[PDB]
């Protein structure tokens, strides 16, 4: 069974340095790609970051890019998300979400309300 | 037998009639183009075809024939399925085109569409198949911009490093204000069409407003282009 | 609240986990290592049918083996025979996008869908000389993906709102209503009793289903990603299941774990419809690179490969009696495989 | 309340799985070897039929 | 020494057409997704001619050149005819080819409404009704002989004419028809460079080069083989040019026949089947 654990979050002040490390169970890792995807309280989810097959592919979201970063480790099958220099408005259930398909690029619905891939979250508050 | 040649022969006038029947189809199939019309809810993508149109409606999906020059456009929009789009998207693989269309006045979910795109795009069974880009809403992005409440280098940073381009032609009712984002948003998305695809589909891109009756005109244009593109790589010219 | 909950369905998930190690004493691939295996089964395209428009997205035999539907995105469902290649009928769908097609086990109706969530019955009667819409079915949301006959009075179908149905044919509404599922459900493939149904979906886990009941008597979470297609072993005791990780999954009802894995190192690409054959030795295995591989269910071992597809097999169906295999694929042409 | 309600039919189905029979592995592949060998014969795919019998030749 | 020399290289010239234009037929006779397209209808007929200059005139052409004669008597003038019916043939199927290539560039919803395989089978029998024509009457009729071995001297008035129809014209349309082909070709590269500028500025020749090899290659090797002949065939017989040299230069017009299932007939789809009926 595909499951994907996040791990972290809580209160931090902003400006704060947080590791968000999802725990990924049940497949072959190095095959898919995977991304990062935050809901907003009251607020649709967003796409926030993803990572390639090898690793060597990455791109950010606008509000995001230069102070987020996303690294996939193969051996320890895990995906960490180091944030630094957090602001207040960007508070959110913070989701770790894996494409369908291997070796493809295509990532159709990995925001979307109800997806198969996708962990229960983890609450990130800035205040 | 005689009965089982009575049957077989039978058997054999209705394959001609059907043979008859599919060719008449095949015609129809041939002539008629189609084009997958996708969106947001925010955007405008069902007032894309102005003049000159059908609009039928079955349970599921909303279809629009429309005449351009003498060729038959029939598009369609599926807005009656759930979220999660990644398997009856690959039933549009026989398409001409799809029509992307796209609210960038909403800075917000512009991301949202950004990713939208790169999905369809880096589709493996949408590697034929060109996108035609519409960008619409664009004198609420002229308001936008001109009333400066909203900040577009907000959402994106790139855009205060970015420059206008050479290649771009102004409208005469715009601002450079206006230009710079309007075309930095055609940048970004063609940034992502050109960065990951390959050379067996282009994405064409359009600005168009609320009220334009010229969008036929433009699908038209396009889809001349893509098959004209699709037949000079076949023939190995491009 | 919440937590309390998913912390009950998490140490239900490890009970279950645990009861599905416990009861796996020695794989299938151990006891079959002394088994005689197949070797090379070689087929070759007996007869080809030709003259589809668009792409041909599903098909369905019959029970005398001799008509065999054909479904196709131009707005075209062709009753073929595959004898003497003669297209027996041919139907002019009212929505052009079409995902699915089923033949009656006594070939009065055929059923069709597609886009439109709306499941289509074509009565094959004649009694005027011209097929003509028996009863439409509007009730789901999402796209109808699959559907298959019980009888002429019940048919089972497939949505993409994570919903199963069973609809009275006769009525036009919904006898029962499977909601178990969290992702598009793919296909569903019945069990000849009849009684219990499979169906794959999205969510990487294939539900075991009671017709009478309305629940999901198993679930089955071995598959890594979407599962596309599903097939009950001709006894109906397992069943076989096919993804876009490259993977087919051989699942006992029983056990209710995955008996067996059919991997192979130089295939990426998904699968797209699976059928077994007759006796359930050869499993048939639609794949996205092209061509179709005919594994060994007991040796987990390729014996064969139907490579005569220009685009990709979107279905493969095998006769009751086992002749042949019709493989479907997105190149508008079909063909008869022996 | 509308995910609690998703939780607790979640919760209910998984009582309802793990509250099953299972019968081992072992007898279950001896069961299909079983059946595989029984309708060895009467398959065409398995063993090629000769062109008299076979309708597509 | 010299003599066999020059066997060896007409008899591979001979074969090589024969195994490219063997391949293309067998190829397009076995697959059907081939034949599905109205645009390789022409092809085929195209490899049609090749292959009838394959067999019905090179081989008699070579026997007489190795011999220094002609043993096969009163075939000659029938010879003749064959060898202005096939290599006309040849040409305007090319200049055909063109026009179709043409109609898809140019107008492509026109293409895919008004090109039926009707139409196809129409253009090629103007073709090949065009040939004989220009062949079996005046040879039958004995309009192309002069005024008073297998060398005809061609008279003045057949010459002109046959080079006309045959050549000139077929040129005349080949030339505008690829003059339009790149000039949409370019409009096209400039668009998307245009774009594809655009998207490299937004981050902050190859194409060019690809059109003109291929429409290059394409006019290149056609006009490089008969235009020699051609001027030649104009000028003799108002004159002056030996007869060997004057074969050699027949022999490159033939040879553009070996060269044509290299230039037309390697798509995707013709190198896959070509690979698959080779097995390699
Ligand atoms: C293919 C060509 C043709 C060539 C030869 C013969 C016929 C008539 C066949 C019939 C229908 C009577 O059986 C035709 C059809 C018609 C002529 O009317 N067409 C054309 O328009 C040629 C054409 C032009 Cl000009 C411009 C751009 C594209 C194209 Cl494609
Ligand atoms: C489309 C088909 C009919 C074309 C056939 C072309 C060839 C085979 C025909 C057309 C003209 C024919 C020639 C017409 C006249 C003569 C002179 C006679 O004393 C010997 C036979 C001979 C030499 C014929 C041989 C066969 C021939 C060359
Ligand atoms: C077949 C149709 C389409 C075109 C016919 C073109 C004919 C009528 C024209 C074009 C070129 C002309 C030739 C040009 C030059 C000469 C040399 C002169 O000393 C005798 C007349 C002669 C031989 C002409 C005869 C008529 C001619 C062959
Ligand atoms: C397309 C076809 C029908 C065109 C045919 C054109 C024919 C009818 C015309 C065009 C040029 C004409 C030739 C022009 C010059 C001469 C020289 C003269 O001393 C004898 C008649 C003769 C040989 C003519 C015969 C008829 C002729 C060949
Ligand atoms: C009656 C027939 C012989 C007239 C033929 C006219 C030919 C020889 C001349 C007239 C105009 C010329 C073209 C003018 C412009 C260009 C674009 C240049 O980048 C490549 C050469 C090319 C494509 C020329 C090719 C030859 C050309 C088409
Ligand atoms: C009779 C046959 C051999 C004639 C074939 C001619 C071909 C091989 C020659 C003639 C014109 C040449 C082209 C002329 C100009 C350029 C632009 C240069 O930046 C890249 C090479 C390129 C594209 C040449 C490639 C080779 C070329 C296409
Ligand atoms: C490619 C083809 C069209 C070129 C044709 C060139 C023609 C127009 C020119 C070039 C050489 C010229 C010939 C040169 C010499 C003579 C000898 C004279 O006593 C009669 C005219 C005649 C026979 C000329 C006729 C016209 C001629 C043949
Ligand atoms: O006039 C023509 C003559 C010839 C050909 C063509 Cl196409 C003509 O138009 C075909 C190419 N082979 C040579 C042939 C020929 C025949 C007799 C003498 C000299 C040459
Ligand atoms: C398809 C084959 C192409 C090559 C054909 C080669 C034919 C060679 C013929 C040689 C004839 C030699 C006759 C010699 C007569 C003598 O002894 O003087
Ligand atoms: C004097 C010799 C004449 C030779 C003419 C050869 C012309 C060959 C044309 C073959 C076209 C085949 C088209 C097949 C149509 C189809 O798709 O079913
Ligand atoms: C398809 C290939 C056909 C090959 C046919 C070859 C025919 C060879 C004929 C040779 C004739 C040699 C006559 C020599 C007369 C002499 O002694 O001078
Ligand atoms: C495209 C077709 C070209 C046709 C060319 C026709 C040439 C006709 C030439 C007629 C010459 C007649 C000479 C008669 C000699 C005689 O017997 O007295
Ligand atoms: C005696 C003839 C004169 C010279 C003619 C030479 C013809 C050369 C043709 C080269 C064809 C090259 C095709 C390359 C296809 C590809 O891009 O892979
Ligand atoms: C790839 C193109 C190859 C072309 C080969 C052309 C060979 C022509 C040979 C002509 C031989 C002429 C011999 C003349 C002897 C003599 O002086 O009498």
């Amino acid at each position: 069974q595909v499951q994907l654990q996040e791990s972290g979050g809580g209160l931090v002040q902003p400006g704060g340095s947080l590791r968000l490390s999802c725990a990924a169970s049940g497949f072959t890792f190095s095959n898919y790609k995977m991304n990062w995807v935050r809901q907003a309280p009251g607020k649709g989810l967003e796409w926030v970051s993803d990572i390639s097959q090898s690793g060597a592919s990455i791109s950010y979201t606008g509000s995001v890019k230069g102070r987020f970063t996303i690294s996939r480790d193969n051996a320890k099958n895990t995906l960490y998300l180091q944030m630094n220099s957090l602001k207040p408005e960007d508070t959110a259930v913070y989701y770790c979400a894996r494409c369908p398909a291997p070796f493809t690029r295509d990532c159709f619905d990995v925001t979307s309300t109800t997806y198969a891939y996708r962990g229960q979250g983890t609450q990130v508050t800035v205040s | 037998t005689e009965d089982q040649r009575n049957e077989e022969k039978a058997q054999r006038e209705a394959n001609k009639m059907i043979e008859k029947q599919l060719q008449k189809d095949k015609q129809v199939y041939r002539a008629t183009h189609r084009l997958l019309l996708l969106g947001a809810d925010n955007s405008g993508k069902s007032t894309i075809v102005k003049q000159m149109r059908i609009y039928h409606v079955n349970s599921g999906i909303f279809e629009t024939k429309f005449q351009v020059d003498k060729v038959n456009f029939h598009m369609f929009d599926v807005g009656a399925q759930r979220d999660e789009r990644r398997k009856w998207i690959q039933c549009f693989n026989d398409v001409t085109a799809i029509i992307f269309v796209v609210d960038s006045s909403d800075y917000n979910r512009l991301q949202e569409a950004l990713n939208d795109f790169k999905s369809i795009w880096n589709n493996r069974w949408l590697r034929t198949i060109s996108v035609i880009l519409f960008l619409n809403k664009q004198d609420l992005l002229a308001e936008k911009v001109l009333a400066g409440k909203s900040k577009i280098e907000d959402y994106f940073p790139e855009f205060a490093r970015y420059t206008t381009p050479e290649d771009a032609t102004p409208e005469p009712g715009e601002d450079p204000r206006v230009t710079r984002a309007k075309y930095f948003i055609r940048d970004e998305f063609l940034r992502i069409s050109t960065a990951s695809g390959d050379g067996r589909h282009y994405c064409y891109p359009h600005f168009t407003c609320s009220v334009d009756t010229e969008n036929a005109r433009r699908i038209f244009n396009d889809c001349r282009d893509i098959i004209q593109r699709m037949h000079l790589r076949q023939y190995e010219l491009l | 609240e919440l937590d309390q909950l998913r912390q009950e369905a998490e140490q239900l998930k490890n009970q279950i986990r645990d009861a599905r190690k416990a009861c796996a004493d020695a794989t299938l691939s151990q006891i079959t290592n002394n088994i005689d295996p197949v070797g090379r089964i070689q087929m070759r395209t007996r007869r080809t049918l030709r003259g589809h428009l668009a792409k041909i997205y599903a098909m369905h035999w019959g029970t005398d083996s001799r008509l065999l539907v054909s479904a196709s995105q131009d707005g075209k469902l062709i009753i073929w025979d595959s004898y003497t290649t003669n297209k027996v009928h041919a139907i002019p769908l009212r929505s052009s996008w079409v995902m699915t097609c089923a033949y009656a086990p006594s070939g009065n109706y055929v059923a069709c869908g597609g886009l439109d969530n709306i499941c289509s019955i074509y009565n094959l009667k004649t009694r005027e000389g011209n097929v003509r819409v028996s009863r439409e079915l509007a009730g789901h949301t999402g796209y109808l993906s699959c559907c298959r006959f019980l009888d002429d009075n019940q048919i089972v179908t497939s949505s993409g709102d994570t919903t199963c149905a069973l609809w009275d044919i006769e009525t036009g509404q919904q006898t029962t209503t499977f909601t178990g599922h969290t992702g598009d459900v793919m296909s569903l493939s019945l069990a000849p009793d009849t009684r219990l149904f499979v169906s794959g979906a999205c969510d990487a886990s294939a539900k075991l289903w009671d017709v009478r009941e309305g629940m999901c008597r198993q679930t089955f979470t071995g598959h890594e990603s979407d599962i596309n297609a599903i097939c009950f072993f001709p006894n109906g005791n397992a069943f076989a299941t096919g993804s876009d990780d490259a993977t087919c999954r051989l699942f006992d009802l029983r056990a209710d774990q995955e008996l067996m894995t059919y991997s192979h190192d130089n295939i990426i690409c998904g699968i797209t419809s699976v059928s077994f054959s007759k006796s359930g030795r050869l499993l048939l295995a639609g794949y996205d690179d092209f061509n179709c591989n005919v594994w060994d269910a007991l040796k987990a071992d390729r014996a064969g490969v139907l490579a005569g597809h220009d685009n990709r097999v979107s279905c493969l169906g095998v006769t009751d009696d086992g002749m042949a295999v019709a493989t479907g694929s997105w190149d508008s042409f079909l063909k008869i495989w022996n | 309340t509308a995910s609690i309600a998703q939780a607790r039919k979640l919760v209910e189905q998984l009582k309802m799985e793990a509250n099953i029979d299972r019968i081992k592995v072992s007898k279950a592949a001896a069961d299909l070897m079983a059946y595989c060998e029984a309708h060895a014969k009467e398959d065409p795919l398995l063993t090629p039929v000769p062109a008299s019998e076979n309708p597509f030749r | 020494s010299v003599r066999i020399l020059t066997a060896c290289f007409l008899s591979l010239l001979i074969l090589s057409t024969l195994l490219g234009n063997t391949l293309v037929c067998a190829a397009v006779i076995r697959f059907r997704h081939l034949r599905s397209k109205v645009t390789n209808f022409f092809v085929i007929s195209l490899a049609v001619s090749d292959l009838l200059v394959a067999v019905l005139v090179m081989p008699w052409k070579a026997v007489a050149e190795i011999a220094g004669f002609w043993p096969f008597g009163s075939f000659c003038n029938i010879w003749v005819a064959f060898d202005i019916m096939c290599s006309t043939a040849s040409i305007l199927n090319l200049c055909v080819i063109s026009v179709d290539r043409y109609w898809a560039i140019s107008s492509p919803f026109r293409y895919e409404r008004k090109m039926t395989p009707k139409a196809a089978f129409i253009l090629i029998s103007v073709a090949w009704t065009l040939s004989v024509l220009i062949s079996f009457i005046p040879v039958q009729l004995s309009w192309h002989k002069a005024k008073p071995n297998c060398d005809s001297s061609l008279s003045r008035t057949y010459a002109i004419s046959s080079s006309v129809i045959s050549f000139y014209i077929p040129v005349a349309i080949m030339i505008v028809t690829y003059t339009r082909i790149y000039r949409i070709a370019q409009k096209q590269i400039r668009r998307i460079a245009a774009l594809e500028r655009a998207a490299v500025h937004a981050k902050n020749f190859k194409r060019e080069t690809k059109v003109l090899k291929t429409l290059s290659v394409i006019m290149g090797v056609f006009v490089c083989c008969w235009l020699p002949f051609f001027i030649l065939n104009c000028i003799l017989p108002f004159c002056c040019i030996d007869s060997n040299t004057f074969d050699v230069f027949v022999w490159f017009g033939w040879a553009n026949s070996s060269l044509n299932p290299i230039i037309y007939a390697f798509n995707a789809d013709f190198r896959k089947a070509f690979s698959t009926l080779l097995g390699c």
